[PDB]
């Protein structure tokens, strides 16, 4: 159609215009040298490295921002774009510190690979080098900035990925350096990807320096679940021990970013880990025991026990296969009773449709939105990668953002409506202004967070943002499959539970308080001792002790999400398995082997002893759990309004508070985090500064 | 050939080598499939697995030939492809100074005819094949194991075997004698990736796909 | 320097000491722990700050091509000494 | 596509004969095995480990298959009958310091992680 | 043609029997059909060219001695290399292990305009080049 | 040494030792690397 | 001359070892210094091929002259950190007089 | 007890055959809700999966109806034996 034709190294490729030379040598399987070319930032052309000749045109021209014309012959392996790369090689040399063998980046370095690959093999620099100095941004990210070529690809992440414009260049000429000029710290919840993208060994990690090297690692492809997002990584592992986290591409998540969170709490599964059982003893003290006494003394009590004197509580890293491990053995005793620790209105549809709990829309939707409207909920923190997909929006398609919540900082400038619920019954009447924004919006996109929901009046704010989703999508205006209702989960487990039976909350744990009560991973502090019966037969299953273990009975040491594949559904409804990568540590056993032990051991033996089996039960309880890395689409939105409206519950006076404000309640939302050391560094600077945190940085 | 790190080129043999390729499959259609001749002057012939009698004893006793000497005959295990082992006969002509290499194909239940019958020398390179990758020759005088161990199962040489094998030695003294137990390691060995993600040859790039 | 722990044994300059618990203690009984007694973090401390009289100063370690790859060192900041990362020598730049 | 060079046998038939015959020339030789090895084996615990060598692959059905199987059982025949093995090697068909390993959930659940 | 004089053979290929494997790591192993991600530390896509079979990850435990890494599993350091999927998937099922395949992650086509880095009315612009 | 002697350095040996294999100064290895996972330590007090 | 570890944990002479007999694990020091808390050979991996102190950049890691280490046990010959720093504070003067020898050819 | 516990409904979004199904979560589901408030209906829809109903009585044994090709009525009526006999 609108295509033209181009040929590298004679060979007809047809590109739409406005594609670059780069872009249009991709398409016949060459990749162009490059050091400042980012495909997700903004064009530079700065290195003079994807130099390349033209033919039958006497200047070289920058791959990375020359639209192809039609007709070009572009010359890959031609003498002089060979020698113009060996050219700019060499001034890159020129002032580069001697460091490979004391920098982290050896092995897995781009100046060094596109040196050997397209570059000399000897110096002709006979003179002194640049020295510079380093430069503090925080305890995450070590700066060694002699190491620095000035490719301004953290400058331009900042600014256009994380919205922070704190890095810059300071000076002119081989003097021109990187940095923040006055003493900061480039502290986000998207930081650290600003290592990544460095080609270079100026910008590393603190935490993973010096402890390895590229080539001795394993890469296990795994998923992040310190939020819901679903963030696809890949974990390295060494001689049966993690030491970093890195992300996975996946376009339709989190692109090839992670957060904060992901990429540095891996330290936390090194430090509180619980890896014997253990049970009271006669003193009231907990003490090592072995799986045959504690599973017999956990299965005694079930047996005895049945009906709602049997509960269970589900924390925010579960596997779905120990989920539906753990209801089929209470089912057995007949007790229906199994519960989260996150709330979600059971009001109306509640579970029973999924669209009522996902986000319908998609992560990779909100590209294509018009307006979005955030209810209650701080997506930078709560889901950093996905409000960095609305910036996006905000940046390329020019997107309007509404917020109904505490007016925070998302990186991006938003419409604040106001903070009182009430405002949501306006929009629908019609009075607010922005009620015509929605109805003018051909694809608008509304989203409710789950921290609104775990108010006592979260049914309310469901049906109320609900009809307000129905009013704009019924009206002709919305197209035919646009999903305008949206939430967005922050735990990992949650869509999972809510797809497979569970009841959302606690509520019905304290309406029929339990004789025995199984904590699979709660350490929430949702349900207490002193709100339990006296006597109550608790049992805490996980990997850490935090709150919940110290209260139990009975341990049963659990694994972790690096140590075993399950399977994780995201708040879109995706399912993703991760992958084993080390193996759990001491006696510690898979999650839903200590539950099929234990059925055993009761007599109620469960129909699986494999994981492929316990899958092709999720099949039966969910379909969708088994396809992964699919989003099903969930229907039926109607129907789920005109239960909701039934009810009729009262709005709240108080305004909505998002829980997380600062980024300092951001490091520290969950166990694996709470026990890592290095979000504990992260919470004292964003407190105090680096007056205290920095620490020397030699090499 | 002034360049002193580079290697010389020599286009006399490029030509002649390559002219008697054209030789060979113009006599021996109904086999080859495929002639190819070296940057550094080395040619292959490419042949149906059904016509490596008729095309060594051709190569051998033809007189504008006379490879009278099996050099070498090995074998190539490449997963990818669904004949996964590649069978290369190396062969010496001592009146005309030269080498060819000729190749065939087989997997793992296809047998290929023994080549003793042209060459005394196949013996036991067809057992080294046999042994190490599992392939059979009909009709060969005693085909049996000649480097593994006796009752050792398994076909080391093809890729997914490991390394260090499912099965480790030692002497125990019940039973006084030297049993075979499951492989375990005090040390693991350490897999290295050492590939770099940057293209290094050009001429070489696959078509895109 | 070697300090010893509670139950007698030296503690390297890695930190590695058995704890009392431990059943790998057993191999030194009748035979010994082997620890090398220069620590190389107390020596290198006790050499002194070189002061010279430039922004910038290299180091090889010394010995030349028997020393390690040359370094140079920025001096620019008087809160701290230029360190060199192969050799742990410290530099000052002297007030002009 | 399915037509494919045969290594001896034509169809199953054929092949089973062989396999037949096969067990013929085991059973004859393990008498012979134990008393040239001097073993301290039965007989009958030899004829029952030939017995259930073959019965572990009870379930192929490919001619071709077979034929290798055949194959490589014949071979070692020549190896024992001719002494070319050992004491070891053939008694490493009866896995005799083998402790047992636990072969149910449980029992694997409480020695290690493996399924 | 081929006058070899050939058989018919309906059956699906099965070389279990044939390849000296133990049975423990024949059922109980699942593989891995994958094409490695990119490292994101560096920009190349070479190492994304090709398909790659791995298997489960099983136990490594530290050597009483030394404090190595010891393990017990043969397959721990075997890897296969593929120019497809359906090749992959071939050599898996004729070897009798079970296998997940997942699809390859291509880069998406992007816009990339270094005018729009100067707009006169949009938000692409920057502050600092 | 008696013409050109070595160089001296600090850490050099004094006294040197002959081989020690079968002795009580013999040299055992051991692991110089510190513990990798720390386990949670109960509480100290009877809960309830 | 310090008496400062040459070693800076790059890992090279881990990653030429044609026998895998070098493990290595490496921590930032007390003072940030980049050096290792494991340096262990294994002698009855070894070839004795000299790789190591090819790949070195730093000369640390050295064959030295000695031959007579015979041993009455295997475990006598898996070297750790200390013992081969205690071979090289034991061989120095021998060591460092070989290099000056050498060192131009190299 | 031996009564109900819970019923799931598992069907596709596009396919032809589970055209009944959808005919009554669009119309009589509503219905059905308000009719039986406490008891747990599940609809979960999926690609390319045949339309199944499962009910879950108590103590764990559960039953499987297939509404392949089923016309909506029929699916009532099929809901309506479920939760009228109980195991
Ligand atoms: S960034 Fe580090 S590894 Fe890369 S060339 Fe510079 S010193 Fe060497
Ligand atoms: S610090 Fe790294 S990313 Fe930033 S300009 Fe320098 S080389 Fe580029
Ligand atoms: S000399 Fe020994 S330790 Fe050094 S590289 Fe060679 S085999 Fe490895
Ligand atoms: S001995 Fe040398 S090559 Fe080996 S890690 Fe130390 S500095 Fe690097
Ligand atoms: S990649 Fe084009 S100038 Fe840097
Ligand atoms: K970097
Ligand atoms: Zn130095």
């Amino acid at each position: 159609s609108n295509l033209i034709e181009v040929f590298v190294d004679g060979q007809s490729v047809m590109v739409e215009p406005g594609t670059t030379v780069l872009q249009a040598c991709e398409k016949v399987g060459m990749q162009i040298p490059r050091f400042c070319y980012h495909e997700r930032l903004s064009v530079a052309g700065n290195c003079r490295m994807c130099l390349v000749e033209i033919e039958k045109a006497p200047k070289v021209v920058a791959a990375c921002a020359m639209p192809v014309m039609k007709g070009w012959n572009i010359l890959t392996n031609s003498e002089k774009t060979k020698k113009a790369r060996e050219g700019v090689m060499e001034f890159l040399l020129a002032n580069h510190p001697l460091d490979c063998p004391i920098c982290d980046q050896g092995g897995e370095c781009d100046l060094q690979d596109q040196s050997m690959m397209f570059g000399s093999d000897r110096s002709r620099f006979l003179e002194g080098k640049r020295a510079v100095e380093d430069k503090n941004i925080g305890p995450l990210v070590k700066t060694i900035m002699t190491r620095c070529i000035q490719c301004t690809r953290c400058i331009r992440f900042a600014s256009e990925i994380a919205g922070v414009d704190d890095l810059g260049t300071t000076g002119r000429g081989n003097d021109m350096q990187v940095g923040t000029y006055i003493e900061k710290m480039f502290m986000s919840e998207l930081s650290g990807n600003i290592i990544d993208i460095c080609p270079v060994g100026a910008l590393t990690s603190k935490p993973y320096a010096f402890t390895a090297r590229p080539w001795e690692t394993r890469k296990t492809e795994s998923i992040d679940v310190m939020d819901a997002v679903g963030s696809n990584i890949v974990v390295s592992t060494r001689t049966g021990e993690v030491m970093r986290i890195l992300p996975r591409m996946h376009e339709d998540i989190n692109e090839e970013w992670i957060s904060d969170k992901t990429r540095f709490a891996y330290d936390g599964l090194k430090r509180q880990r619980l890896t014997e059982p253990m049970v009271r003893n006669e003193k009231g003290l907990l003490t090592h025991t072995t799986w045959e006494d504690a599973l017999s003394r956990v299965a005694g009590m079930l047996q005895s026990f049945q009906g709602n004197d049997v509960a269970a509580i589900a924390g925010g890293l579960v596997d779905a296969e120990a989920l539906i491990a753990l209801k089929d053995l209470l089912n057995r005793v007949d007790s229906d009773t199994l519960c989260t620790e996150e709330v979600f209105p059971t009001a109306g549809a509640g579970t029973d449709l999924r669209s009522n709990y996902l986000l319908n829309t998609t992560i990779a939707g909100v590209e294509e939105a018009d307006v979005v409207l955030l209810v209650g909920t701080n997506p930078r923190f709560e889901a950093p990668l996905f409000n960095a997909r609305i910036r996006k929006s905000w940046l390329h398609n020019d997107l309007k953002v509404a917020l109904i919540g505490s007016p925070v900082d998302l990186t991006y400038r938003y419409d604040h409506l106001g903070d009182s619920p009430k405002i949501l019954q306006d929009i629908a009447s019609g009075s607010h202004p922005f009620s015509q924004v929605l109805q003018e919006a051909k694809k608008p996109m509304v989203i409710l967070g789950s921290s609104a929901l775990q108010r006592n009046d979260g049914a309310a704010i469901l049906a109320a943002v609900s009809n307000i989703a129905q009013k704009i999508r019924t009206s002709s205006g919305v197209t035919g499959d646009w999903k305008v209702m949206n939430i967005l989960h922050r735990i990992a487990s949650q869509v999972a539970a809510l797809d497979l039976g569970y009841k959302p909350g606690v509520e019905a744990i304290q309406k029929n308080p339990p004789k025995m009560l199984f904590l699979l991973g709660a350490d929430g502090g949702c349900i207490t001792r002193q709100d339990l019966p006296k006597d109550c037969f608790i049992v805490y299953q996980g990997h850490h002790g935090d709150v919940g273990a110290p209260i139990a009975d009975v341990i049963l040491p659990g694994a972790a999400y690096t140590e075993k594949s399950a399977t994780y559904v995201n708040t879109e409804g995706r399912a993703q398995q991760t992958k084993v990568a080390v193996t759990p540590p001491g006696l510690a056993r898979e999650d839903w082997k200590i539950i099929r032990a234990l059925s055993e051991i009761a007599g109620m033996t469960l129909p699986y002893d494999t994981l492929d089996q316990v899958r092709n039960r999720l099949e039966e309880v969910s379909p969708n759990l088994v396809r992964y890395d699919d989003v099903e689409g969930a229907n039926y939105f109607q129907q789920a309004s005109e239960l909701s409206k039934l009810v009729n519950q009262q709005l709240l006076a108080d305004p909505l508070v998002p829980p997380q404000l600062t980024i300092k309640d951001f490091y520290m939302t969950d166990s694996i985090s709470r026990a890592s050391q290095t979000m504990a560094k992260c919470v004292k600077a964003v407190t105090e500064g680096a007056h205290a945190v920095e620490e020397p940085s030699i090499c | 050939d002034t360049r002193p790190t580079v290697r010389p080129r020599n286009d006399v043999a490029h030509k002649q080598l390559s002219a008697f390729g054209e030789y060979v499959a113009e006599i021996l259609p109904k086999y080859v499939q495929q002639v190819q001749v070296s940057c550094f002057n080395e040619l292959e012939i490419c042949i149906h697995p059904d016509g490596v009698i008729p095309v060594l004893t051709f190569l051998r006793d033809h007189s504008n030939a006379q490879f009278k000497s099996l050099a070498d005959l090995t074998a190539v295990d490449i997963p990818t492809r669904q004949n996964r082992f590649e069978i290369v006969y190396n062969l010496l002509s001592l009146r005309f100074n030269s080498r060819i290499r000729v190749k065939t194909y087989t997997d793992e239940l296809t047998p290929i005819e023994s080549s003793v019958p042209v060459y005394k020398a196949a013996n036991w390179y067809e057992r080294e094949i046999w042994d190490m990758f599992g392939v059979f020759f009909a009709n060969h005088p005693d085909l049996r194991r000649i480097l593994t161990d006796y009752g050792f199962e398994g076909h080391p040489f093809r890729k997914d075997f490991p390394l260090s094998g499912y099965v480790e030695l030692r002497y125990d003294d019940e039973v006084k004698r030297v049993v075979a137990e499951p492989v375990e390691l005090a040390q693991e060995f350490r897999k290295f990736d050492l590939n770099s993600p940057w293209e290094a040859f050009p001429a070489y790039r696959q078509p895109p796909e | 320097g070697v300090r010893t722990s509670p139950t007698g044994e030296k503690v390297t300059h890695t930190g590695q000491v058995y704890d009392d618990g431990d059943y790998r203690k057993v191999r030194f009984v009748g035979r010994q722990k082997e620890v090398n007694e220069n620590f190389a973090i107390d020596l290198i401390a006790e050499q002194p700050v070189s002061q010279v009289g430039s922004r910038v100063i290299s180091c090889d370690g010394g010995g030349g091509a028997l020393g390690h790859p040359r370094v140079y060192i920025n001096l620019d900041k008087e809160t701290k000494t230029g360190t060199c990362g192969y050799c742990g020598l410290q530099f000052r730049q002297q007030h002009h | 596509s399915t037509s494919v060079k045969p290594i001896f046998s034509r169809d199953m038939n054929e092949a089973k004969r062989r396999v037949r015959e096969l067990y013929r020339a085991w059973y004859r030789e393990v008498p012979n095995t134990v008393h040239l090895f001097q073993l301290d084996i039965s007989v009958k615990q030899g004829r029952d480990k030939v017995r259930e060598m073959f019965k572990k692959n009870a379930h192929i059905t490919d001619p071709r298959v077979v034929d290798l199987l055949v194959i490589k059982g014949k071979m070692e025949l020549e190896e024992t009958i001719k002494v070319w093995k050992q004491r070891t090697h053939v008694m490493r068909f009866f896995h005799e310091t083998e402790a047992p390993r636990p072969k149910d959930f449980l029992s694997k659940f409480y020695v290690g992680h493996d399924p | 043609t081929r006058d070899t004089q050939l058989i018919t053979v309906d059956e699906k290929l099965d070389i279990t029997t044939i390849t000296g494997v133990p049975e423990e790591h024949i059922k109980t192993r699942k593989a891995r059909i994958f094409v490695p991600a990119r490292n994101n530390m560096q920009s190349g896509v070479n190492n994304t060219k090709k398909w790659k079979m791995e298997f489960d990850t099983r136990e490594r435990w530290e050597n009483p001695l030394m404090g190595w890494a010891s393990t017990a599993d043969p397959l721990s350091n075997l890897v296969l290399t593929f120019s497809t999927k359906e090749d992959a998937v071939a050599f898996a099922e004729k070897n009798g292990w079970s296998y997940d395949v997942e699809e390859r992650k291509v880069p998406k086509p992007k816009s990339k305009s270094y005018g729009a880095n100067f707009s006169w009315n949009k938000r692409t612009r920057v502050s600092t080049k | 040494p008696t013409v050109k002697p070595p160089t001296a350095r600090k850490f050099i040996w004094t006294n040197h030792k002959f081989n020690l294999s079968g002795t009580p100064q013999q040299y055992v290895p051991y692991s110089t690397t510190r513990k990798k996972i720390q386990e949670w330590v109960p509480p100290s007090t009877p809960y309830k | 001359p310090s008496g400062e570890e040459r070693c800076i944990a790059c890992k090279l002479c881990e990653a030429v070892c044609p026998a895998q007999a070098i493990t290595i694990e490496a921590e930032p020091r007390a003072d940030g210094s980049r050096r290792t808390t494991r340096y262990d050979i294994d002698m009855t991996k070894c070839i004795y091929c000299g790789f190591c102190q090819e790949a070195c950049p730093v000369d640390a890691i050295v064959e030295g002259p000695n031959f007579e280490f015979s041993t009455e046990t295997h475990e006598e010959l898996l070297y750790n950190k200390e013992k081969l720093l205690n071979n090289g504070d034991k061989w120095e003067a021998e060591i460092a007089a070989n290099i000056q020898a050498d060192y131009l050819y190299r | 007890k031996l009564g109900l516990r819970e019923i799931r409904i598992h069907l596709c979004q596009r396919s032809p055959g589970s055209q009944g199904v959808r005919d009554f979560i669009e119309k009589r589901y509503v219905e059905l809700k308000k009719a039986n408030p406490d008891l747990p209906i599940l609809i979960r829809e999926c690609s390319d999966v045949q339309p199944k109903l499962w009910a879950r009585y108590a103590f764990g044994q559960e039953k499987n109806v297939s509404l392949n090709n089923f016309s909506a009525d029929q699916v009532t009526r099929a809901l309506e034996n479920v939760l009228s006999s109980k195991a």
